[PDB]
């Protein structure tokens, strides 16, 4: 029976010798005993917000995703597919999921190490199944179809939402299965959670720029969605795409030990 | 939202509605 | 109490233990019409595919570390399910998992019977992806390598957020977890994807006086509300 | 010809806003939703689930075994079992948990825990356990005759494989703050009895312990997670 | 003096966008429309065809 | 494609202004007034006393 | 009783021998005999507003709580533990109160001395309960659950709401009591009315500059509430954690004598 | 739109009136 | 306030609801 939950639940309070009855953990149940009937309590009204653990606000900060600098004078450029297995932070916070249904938005932002110049750039969106440029000055930045975007470095940063793009209804965190059909294809890849690939150049004709471009690409993941939760995990990672574990050599969070040890139970 | 798109819309912080039981009793 | 489960011309007696899993609160039905992909009216066997496909009896000895089958990696050869599964390009089928394990009163022991659901399975020490002879399994069914952590990095100390029951050989003897159709997508392909897996793990390992004891568990499958397109041959 | 002004803060980026931003693909047909069984609306309803405790997480205890505390015949009356002490910011028994995991991306939280106990011996074996709840405040207590008083439960083997335990919410403030304290509560359990096994079932039965959090409980001020962060295998493969 | 204020993603050119923009031709009266045969309205109205 | 226009004065902090800033800290549920005696709520009730 | 006071109050008019009765101060009583009663009086309808006077007035102002100018080439940055106890002339404004409830509002404020460089800025707001970063490019500036805010120097300046943070229901801002439960724990301190810790650092990698970043950071706290009152603080301060109390050498606001001398009380 | 004119506005994606049956059944 | 959160909206400049009373007179 699912129900409108605004704030934490209400304590209602309790009454002497009583005899409460039985107990099964064994069938898979958490016990719901009250706090009412096991031990003395009383009238509570709480007002503590369940608001900032819904799956909206857990996964909608604009997580850095992606942080690739490259040289002007990919060379001259950068692609990049988009994952958010990038970084350990946010993985492990989607590892927390079995499947996941996202608008993500992407958040471009620009920078220039070492007069500073202006320049004005373009972050081409290329979905998979399309060309993605293999040159800086290829003619697929001037393809018309793919949402391309013009930014300068002197504004606020570029800013675009991307849809949910999967062709299942949610993209399968993990995938217990094989990419495509033949028995090389690789394990735990879906081909059909692809986003896309996000490439970024700058427009300009080649200047004597002794100057360095970071870019950083930020991903704040919306209308969010989730389904059947899993155990966070607990080892350090071994790649983006398998999830191999190797363990750390002593506790916490080694493969024998996942909690770091005292002297005894009873110390 | 000014766009025409609704994915292109604010994100919404209104799904409220727990279901708690499905987890910790999912029996018959 | 008991009890004797007839489904299809397979029967299996068991114990009536209290509060079938119904995974996730729900009992496994049709694909609605309105969630419909395929066009073309699937096949819905129910009889031929909803039985008792029962695996080997597995011996749990004092050391063991668990046992894993992936459905329906499991029947993927096994009686009409698989000449379905090789007839057909798509399935969709909920299951009904009961495992029976059978003890004395002397016996000491505890097992996790927990079904995850897309369980990507990981391969220790090693960069290299699992393979795919490491993955399927068949009737046979893999074993755990480390299971404490559910062999991916993960904890099987909060593995009781999946659907999982519990074999405590004091209380019961069996356990009973119903499956409703977990994918992203309506149907799916059944030699390329594994949905679910069956985890069996002795949380605490068996043990009695004499110290060569051995216990099997019996593991039992149904396929629930089979759905098949595409029919080849 | 609208007259407007910047305010300060204007071309920032805050990368917690929420604005409604251009989307890429115009018209853009989504994948129509389908109804995938158990979607979590909600991150307590995760929280409210049980999950074990590693209860000995000690040195000499490798794997499976850090979950399972035994009692075997050689611990005789009166002796502590365990203590698990309800720090969980503290990095013990509860952090592998679902309550332990999922409250440390939260610098604040409320609310009641309970813990169950669940006994995995024999099904002939039987005998007595204390479990006595100190509240916040009050130290481990060493004796019997010392967890006679507080909270305590006595619970027997043979009558009863599980025993519900609640951990109540006791503070002067609405929140509890996580360091970067000082005895959150603790539960400790003493041999009331001895272990009795016939001669055939084994002399070393074995106990596992569980924690969920109740309905009370509540989370607020996200920070990151402790646990994860940084080699990572084909990271600038994503690039070339 | 309305209070505003530049978002993030102020200024760009996003080669999908959909927004009005300033006439070059002010009053232009366009040359009206005439029906002419077999208007495509939806291009799976193409795909149809053998 | 609202027509607008910078007033002077766009642009500066004015440090007594009074405007509806971005929030930090997104559906933070804050902790729940609790009644507290002696609340000021004009500093002429401090004033007010011998 | 309660009562709406938009003005300061009406003066009634006032009447011969008349013989008014008695007086008492020592209950702790503030004598109200009216203006009407002790003396002679007239109609005056009192047009003066107190709302200057309010306690949203009194210290809704963005006062400058810190100044710190850091070099780039802590160092390289700085991170700033949020008190408003860094100049005296907020403090002693705000210990005229015992409990203060306010949402704060944090306006950094950005200048570069020594072609002057355009920059981007982060200014990560990392509450207690978290890591803050040591070096100037740690992994801690991409967390992505702190609320990070990215601004550069040409623009106006950077304006974020920080909530009410407390875990009580109002900030102590004195303390009679030690923080946390061992008796080495200092005098003074409560661990709960911490905010939180605001760092910034300049995103941009290393520039041949020769420049220096002066940043100012503002609080123009809001939605406040006030509890007890105080008096005024008239000693120099001796620092910023304990309420310790000096003197100066000479009158006024001395420890023998507030209040500057004269010739004697009756000349 | 805030162009006097019309041409001026943003496109109009409303115009989902088909008629297939115009190129695959054009007989009488 | 165009603001979601409630807090992050101007100043609240009307508690024009005194009590002296209870300062000079707490007494019973």
């Amino acid at each position: 029976i699912e129900s409108i939950i605004k704030t934490a639940t209400d304590t209602v309070k309790s009454e002497l010798g009583v005899v409460p009855s039985l107990n099964a953990v064994e069938t898979g149940a958490t016990s719901n005993t009250e706090p009412e009937e096991a031990i003395q309590t009383r009238t509570v009204i709480n007002q503590h917000g369940v608001s900032e653990t819904l799956v909206e606000n857990f996964l909608s900060r604009a997580a850095l995703v992606s942080k690739r600098s490259f040289e002007y004078k990919d060379k001259n450029f950068f692609k990049w597919t988009i994952n958010t297995r990038s970084f350990v932070q946010l993985r492990r916070k989607l590892e927390l999921f079995t499947y996941l249904r996202f608008d993500a938005e992407i958040t471009i932002l620009t920078t220039v190490a070492v007069g500073l110049p202006d320049l004005t750039l373009q972050a081409m969106f290329v979905p998979t199944g399309a060309l993605t440029p293999e040159k800086q000055d290829s003619f697929h930045w001037q393809s018309g179809s793919n949402a391309s975007v013009f930014f300068k470095i002197s504004d606020p940063p570029a800013r675009i939402t991307i849809p949910f793009m999967c062709i299942n209804s949610a993209y399968s965190v993990f995938y217990d299965g094989f990419a495509g059909f033949e028995k090389n294809g690789l394990y735990g890849i879906n081909p059909a959670d692809t986003i896309g690939n996000l490439c970024v150049r700058i427009v300009n004709e080649h200047q004597p720029v002794g100057f360095t471009v970071t870019v950083r690409v930020y991903m704040k993941p919306k209308h969010i969605k989730a389904w059947a939760p899993r155990p966070p995990r607990t080892l350090p990672y071994m790649s983006i795409a398998n999830a191999n574990y190797k363990g750390k050599e002593r506790a916490p969070n080694a493969l024998s030990a996942i909690i770091g040890n005292r002297d005894s139970v009873k110390t | 939202n000014f766009y025409k798109d609704s994915y292109a819309a604010s994100a919404s912080k209104q799904d409220f509605s727990q279901d708690p039981s499905k987890f910790t009793e999912p029996v018959v | 109490r008991v009890l004797q489960l007839k489904l299809g011309n397979s029967a299996i007696v068991t114990q009536e233990a209290a509060n079938y899993c119904c995974a996730y609160g729900e009992w496994p039905n049709y694909l609605p019409d309105h969630e419909a992909v395929a066009i073309d009216k699937p096949t819905q066997p129910e009889t031929a595919t909803d039985r008792f496909y029962t695996l080997k009896s597995v011996k749990w000895e004092t050391g063991s570390t668990g046992w894993w089958w992936k459905l329906p990696d499991a029947l993927n050869n096994i009686g009409m399910f698989g000449q379905n599964v090789q007839h057909h390009y798509l399935y969709r089928s909920g299951f009904l998992i009961h495992v029976q394990c059978n003890a004395t009163k002397f016996h000491q022991g505890a097992l996790l019977v927990v079904a995850i659901p897309e369980h990507q399975r990981g391969a220790h020490n090693t960069n290299t992806s699992p393979g795919f002879d490491d993955i399927m399994k068949g009737e046979e069914g893999g074993t755990f390598n480390h299971p404490y952590v559910l062999d991916d990095g993960t904890s099987l100390a909060c593995a009781t957020i999946f659907p999982h029951q519990w074999i405590n050989l004091r209380t019961n003897n069996s356990a009973t977890i119903v499956l409703p159709w977990m994918n992203a997508a309506p149907m799916d392909f059944p030699l390329r994807h594994n949905q679910w897996t069956l985890a069996i793990i002795p949380v605490v390992p068996l043990g009695t006086r004499t110290t060569s004891s051995m216990v099997p568990i019996t593991v039992s499958i149904a396929p629930m509300c089979c759905e098949f397109n595409g029919l080849r041959h | 010809g609208v007259p407007t002004y910047l305010l300060p803060g204007s071309g920032q980026f805050l990368t917690t806003d929420d604005h409604s931003s251009a989307p890429a693909l115009p018209c853009f047909n989504p994948t129509p939703e389908m109804h995938i069984p158990g979607q979590v609306r909600n991150m307590l309803e995760v929280v409210q689930v049980e999950s074990m405790m590693e209860i000995n997480n000690t040195e000499s205890a490798v794997g499976m075994e850090r979950l399972k505390v035994d009692i075997s015949a050689l611990t005789d009356v009166d002796q502590l079992l365990f203590n698990i002490p309800l720090d969980i910011q503290l990095d013990g028994p509860l952090r592998n948990t679902l309550v332990g995991n999922i409250s440390r991306y939260y610098t604040h939280w409320s609310g009641s825990l309970e813990m169950t106990f669940m006994f995995c011996g024999s099904f002939m074996a039987a005998g007595k356990l204390i479990l006595c709840y100190t509240p916040p405040g009050g130290s481990c207590p060493t004796t019997r005759e010392t967890a006679m008083l507080g909270t305590h439960i006595v619970w027997d083997f043979g009558l009863q494989s599980s025993v519900t335990l609640i951990i109540p919410w006791i503070s002067g403030s609405h929140y509890r703050m996580f360091n970067n304290n000082a005895n959150v509560g603790y539960v400790t359990c003493f041999m009331q009895t001895n272990l009795i096994v016939p001669s055939e079932s084994s002399d070393t039965c074995s106990l596992i312990g569980f924690i969920a959090a109740k309905d009370d409980f509540s989370l607020r001020l996200m920070r990151d997670s402790p646990d994860i962060g940084q080699h990572l295998h084909a990271a600038e493969a994503a690039y070339q």
